[PDB]
């Protein structure tokens, strides 16, 4: 997920 | 875990310290536009506040603490009632008109919109009503980021780390408290308005999935552009 | 124009609330459990059908609530039923660990519900306020205080006596908890998260109304008028 | 109209 992706930095 | 340890004031200006800014609309005055394109100037907008509000959610104290998975759920059931709440701090000096941004402020005359737009209107003569306080609205968004999705997440390991978002939600009650004794409320009425506050979280949920049908609507007529990160947080809701 | 409910002393307040209880009510005697759409829904909306009637008649006797106009009582009831079907749910599920009482002869687990297309995520949405409510040792007088907030709060907003009442209903509660040897800390503590799951059960309603919908539009289970209009008026 | 309305006065 992009969400995922942005929370991981 | 650094967020257990904070004072109330300490936890205020963490909170305060983390806000994401106000951003511009791609309005317009001198360019007509129509019902679906006034739209677009929204979901664009909603859009970039989404890549700010994740990037806040990782300074709220106690949010990085959990593991990435459970990160992801709580903003994909939150990310809508906290832009949603947002808005509405953004309009409060504004009776009757919604301030989307500086430079697009709207009342309820300018698709189906104004049931919601109503309900929106509504909250904001609330907050006007009540005379919420900045220090106290920081306090309400990060409640519901962690409040949301904590009673839709397995194991006993997967029930500690609901156990963790308890201790920081109650944390975050004990600094609402702190911030209504010093404006000189009594108990009575720390506990009251303590109350009038939480109770505002159950209207901002319904506005959230009222506009969570809206969204889905939009989407399947295809005619209002709607971003990847903006579909992927509409699915996550399996409407 | 000046209300009896605000006159009211907690104990009063406590008194009334517990005395306008609506009764817990029983389904059809049929011993097969329902696993089927059909058989399930029947007796859920059927029940549901007569624990309104009840509800309409157990919110006239919630302090401040005749003293609304009729059109404001009709309003909150159709904002709040779904709501107040759901916490009643919870509440008498509350001392079955994993398993909704719908009715004392209907005592349901997820296996039935995931046989019906999209029941079993609100299902687990119950069970989960349920064991959240045991963990919290959620007393009676405090679930007579949280319903009438739901029923007096829900559409508030969609419109000064209901704000007046609510706060009152706050001292109520505050009241129980120190009568209960609470310390002030835990006092609001435990005030801020009986409400937050307020918030949950208002998720829950939202979602049980699209089901509802979906339900009337495939038109297999036939619902109520009374049943219908109350869906109805969630446009 | 509405039954709520009825059941309301009865
Ligand atoms: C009253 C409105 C009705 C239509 C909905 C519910 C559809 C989805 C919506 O929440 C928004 C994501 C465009 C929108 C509402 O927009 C917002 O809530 C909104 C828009 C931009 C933002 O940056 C923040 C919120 C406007
Ligand atoms: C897990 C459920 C899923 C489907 C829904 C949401 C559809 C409508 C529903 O609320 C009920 C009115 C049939 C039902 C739910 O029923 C109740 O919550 C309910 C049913 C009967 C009652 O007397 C009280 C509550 C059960």
């Amino acid at each position: 997920k992009i969400l995922h992706r942005l929370l991981q930095e | 875990s650094l967020a257990l340890s904070l004072t109330a004031d300490q936890m205020v200006s963490a909170l305060l310290d983390a806000e994401p800014p106000i951003l511009y609309s791609e309005y317009d005055p001198t360019r007509p536009f129509s019902e679906a394109s006034m739209m677009g100037l929204l979901t664009n907008l909603a859009d970039r506040e989404l890549v700010h509000m994740i990037n806040w959610a990782k300074r709220v104290p106690g949010f990085v603490d959990l593991t990435l998975h459970d990160q992801v759920h709580l903003l994909e059931c939150a990310w809508l009632e906290i832009l949603m709440i947002g808005l509405v701090w953004r309009s409060m000096e504004h009776p009757g008109k919604l301030l989307f941004a500086p430079n697009l402020l709207l009342d309820r005359n300018q698709e189906g919109m104004v049931e919601i737009f109503d309900m929106l209107l509504a909250t904001s003569s609330r907050f006007r009503m009540m005379n919420l306080q900045g220090e106290e609205f920081v306090c309400l968004k990060s409640i519901i980021l962690l409040n949301s999705g904590v009673y839709t997440f397995s194991t006993l390991k997967s029930l500690e780390e609901k156990d963790h978002i308890h201790r920081v939600l109650d944390k975050i009650t004990d600094t609402l408290i702190h911030l209504m004794a010093k404006a000189g409320l009594t108990l009575q009425q720390q506990h009251q308005r303590l109350a009038q506050l939480l109770l505002i979280l159950s209207h901002i949920r319904h506005m959230s999935n009222k506009g969570m049908e809206h969204l889905y609507s939009m989407k399947c007529k295809n005619v209002v552009p709607l971003s990847d990160l903006l579909l992927e947080m509409l699915d996550a809701h399996r409407l």
